[PDB]
């Protein structure tokens, strides 16, 4: 109950994402016998991990934050390789702030995601996937 | 083959493309055997349902069982050529290294349909 | 000592790691392995377990005799090379000394050709990095009539699979043009005079693709009872140097400070 | 000499061996196994293991014994991992010589009638060595390890074979 | 209790341990099967699960739910992976008596009315006893596993399953 209210639905599903996703990891290199539904946990737990790095000196904001976590569990970065995933995430929170700055100025204020805000996110993704 | 399409069930009708010429096989057919070339085959259930394959080689053993054998390395449906344009064209110019190579890749596009 | 348990036990914790992520990927194989077996046992059997109702086996004169190994380079599979080496020479004794080998792959030239070095001369390695397939068949049948006609008793010795329990040592055997010709009941098929030479370099090369999706599937079927008893015993290695480890420890935590306490006390 | 806690570490033995012109080391490991005695082959020494005391021909045999049962106990890891099957084509038939070297080192004592039933077994200076030239070569190669359990020397062996092969 | 660095020779569990009559353990993998209380049914123990304190009948019962409970847990290597078809038709059984005495032992407790809303249920013990064995003896094993999740008694269950039917 310490968590922010706009981080338990896009990280709730993130902690137990990692779960399953340990010793599906490390075994899955040296063969190509994996199947779909096994390998997939990888390809999304690959830049979610690599999603969490982080530069040093470089606290990012919870508003800024929010939007991230929930692509990557819905799984719209498992395309972009493990190469600019991280440039990536470089100009994804720097397009929202000058397309959606109101919406990064009410979760910074409220917290609360709503069923309204969860949509507005669905136009920001149809944006970056021609660049 | 590298599919596995017919069982041994019941008796249908068949046409193969054999090397003494395209022949057919119904019923209690004498076990006639004689190697298959790279033809077009066709293949119809009771009632007159169209099917078509395809063969690249291999026999078609008979036995007095009522039930044709048929053995090749391709074996798919007839809906499944600019690179093969000049593989033709590469086949008829070969030096003296054996040019056996070049002519037998031609004769199985000679049905081309 | 105290400084390597932790480091072997990074090890062999590690290795549990790596049999047990192997018992489970060798059964996705056998479902590949299977329809790579149905590839080769509904579609050759039709040239010859039918062809063997002629029955044109065990031509009566003595000639040289040829058995053809069937294996994959890949270890860690059980004892698939060691009892068929077995198997070969259980009947070499009790095929007498005259007797050809053609190898394949490479943990099958050393398992022989120490001891028969001179029963071969033509052995090809790196066959069994995948499922293998039909043009590398055509790779090896042929060069074995590239070398001389000489025997019309060739015999394939592979491994049969069933319920994937274990292995099984046989030797089948694939029947030759003077033998295919001279059958006692072969008036019933009425080939139009053509090449009968064909029947058995088709039948042939077909044995070998028989006998590498067969004796394939008792690799996977037998590298898990490899692979099975490696994270059982593995287990039971841990525990022993788990227990150990906390024994050192307690000791290392008494000898220490009993050495503390006697530099203290002893003022 | 008692060795508290199966510590050769411990401050009471290690100052004993500098005392001691021959060491006969038992381990703890061995009995649980069922050798007796439980000498262990490689931490027992002697200063009469050299070619000037019993010459050349006893030191050929007791250096190559010592050779084959350090093999297999060196490979004592993947034998029980991998299992035995997974060894190469030779260090699978030193460890067939070595059970057999380890089992045979096993001797029936005097008054070892008593746990064991079996008679007691002395065995000469130069009995065993040759009886060991004829294990580690290929002579006595088709014997099992059970011929050589409880024995004094090839010659009571191939009695127990002779019970074998019946 | 707490284990100090997972140790159970070290001198603060193993004296508190002599100690104890008995452990009840609490797995957080079984409160992932939804399994509330999360109580660990293979590893808790007791020594008063005696037939000289409890009787035949009670020690039988108990007896036969662990063992299928580890033969689920032996089973589960080819259930998640291979599927419920590859089984004997009894061992198909075994499994789904797991899946039936697994979900029964959850319990929905007195305590939970402000924070589950479900109506607390509190079983006796010769009414516990007397439900396993008609849920182990082949006696309504054809009814989902919503039938056993989190119920109390065998009188409640079948009267559950008449709520559930429609």
């Amino acid at each position: 109950a310490a968590q922010v209210k706009a981080m338990k639905q896009v990280a709730g599903s993130l902690k137990l994402f990692l779960a399953q996703y340990r010793e599906v990891a490390a075994f899955a290199q040296f063969g190509s016998d994996l199947d779909a539904s096994t390998k997939q946990t990888l390809t999304r737990g690959e830049r979610l991990t690599l999603l969490l790095k982080q530069k040093q000196a470089s606290p990012m904001s919870s508003e800024e934050m929010v939007p991230l976590i929930y692509a990557g569990v819905n799984g719209y970065i498992d395309n972009i390789p493990v190469k600019q995933v991280e440039k990536f995430e470089a100009e994804f929170v720097s397009y929202l702030h000058a397309n959606e700055s109101d919406l990064l100025k009410d979760i910074a204020a409220t917290g609360e995601l709503s069923k309204e805000n969860l949509e507005k996110l669905k136009s920001i993704t149809e944006n970056f996937v021609g660049s | 083959l590298t599919q596995s399409i017919y069982n041994q069930k019941e008796v249908t009708q068949v046409n193969i493309p054999s090397t003494a010429g395209e022949l057919g096989i119904l019923a209690n057919h004498v076990p006639t055997i004689q190697q298959l070339k790279p033809g077009v085959v066709e293949v119809i259930e009771t009632n007159g349902e169209t099917k078509s394959y395809f063969i690249s080689g291999g026999f078609a053993t008979v036995q007095p069982d009522s039930e044709l054998s048929v053995n090749s390395i391709e074996a798919f449906q007839a809906e499944d050529k600019s690179l093969t344009a000049e593989a033709q064209k590469n086949a008829q110019s070969a030096d003296e290294a054996v040019a056996a190579e070049a002519e037998i890749e031609l004769e199985v596009l000679e049905a081309l349909a | 000592t105290l400084r390597e348990i932790e480091m072997r036990l990074k090890s062999i914790k590690n290795i549990e790691k790596i049999t047990n992520t192997m018992k489970i990927v060798a059964s996705t194989k056998l479902g590949k392995a299977q329809r790579a077996m149905a590839t080769s046992k509904v579609y050759n059997e039709a040239s010859e377990k039918v062809f063997e109702n002629s029955e044109t086996a065990v031509p009566e004169n003595i000639e040289k005799r040829l058995w053809v190994v069937v294996s994959s380079d890949k270890g860690l599979c059980g004892s698939i090379h060691s009892q068929l080496a077995r198997t070969v020479r259980r009947k070499l004794l009790d095929g007498e000394k005259l007797i050809d080998i053609v190898a394949v792959g490479e943990k099958i030239k050393a398992q022989l050709g120490r001891s028969n070095p001179e029963q071969m001369r033509l052995s090809f390695g790196g066959t069994g990095k995948e499922a293998p397939t039909f043009e590398e068949a055509a790779h090896i049948a042929d060069e074995i009539l590239a070398l001389d006609t000489q025997y019309d008793d060739i015999e394939i010795v592979y491994n049969k699979v069933l319920s994937g329990i274990s292995f099984e040592p046989i030797m089948k055997e694939s029947y030759s043009a003077k033998a295919i010709e001279d059958a006692p009941k072969f008036g019933q098929y009425e080939l139009e005079d053509d090449v009968v030479k064909n029947l058995a370099d088709f039948s042939l090369a077909n044995t070998i693709y028989a006998a590498m999706a067969e004796g394939h599937a008792a690799e996977i079927s037998a590298r898990r009872n490899a692979m099975d008893n490696a994270s059982k015993n593995a287990s039971d290695m841990i525990n022993k140097y788990s227990i150990l480890y906390n024994r050192t420890r307690q000791a290392v935590i008494t000898n220490e400070l009993v050495d503390i306490i006697t530099g203290a006390s002893s003022l | 000499v008692y060795v508290p806690a199966d510590d050769l570490t411990d401050p009471a033995p290690a100052t004993t061996f500098a005392h001691l012109d021959a060491t006969t080391v038992l381990s703890r490991g061995i009995s649980e196994l069922g050798i007796y005695p439980a000498v262990d082959p490689l931490d027992s020494k002697s200063r009469l293991l050299d070619i000037d005391v019993v010459g050349q021909e006893h030191y050929d045999v007791a250096s190559n014994v010592q050779q084959t049962l350090q093999a297999y106990k060196s490979l004592q890891d993947i034998i029980a991992i991998l299992g035995m099957d997974e060894l190469s084509e030779q260090d699978k038939l030193t460890v067939e010589r070595a059970r057999k070297i380890q089992r045979f080192l096993s001797q029936p004592f005097t008054v070892a009638e008593v746990f064991t039933g079996i008679e007691g077994r002395l065995v000469s200076l130069k009995d065993t060595v040759r009886s060991f030239k004829e294990i580690l070569d290929g002579k006595h190669d088709a014997l099992p390890e059970a011929a050589f359990y409880m024995v004094g020397g090839i010659e009571e062996v191939v009695a127990k074979a002779e019970k074998l092969a019946a």
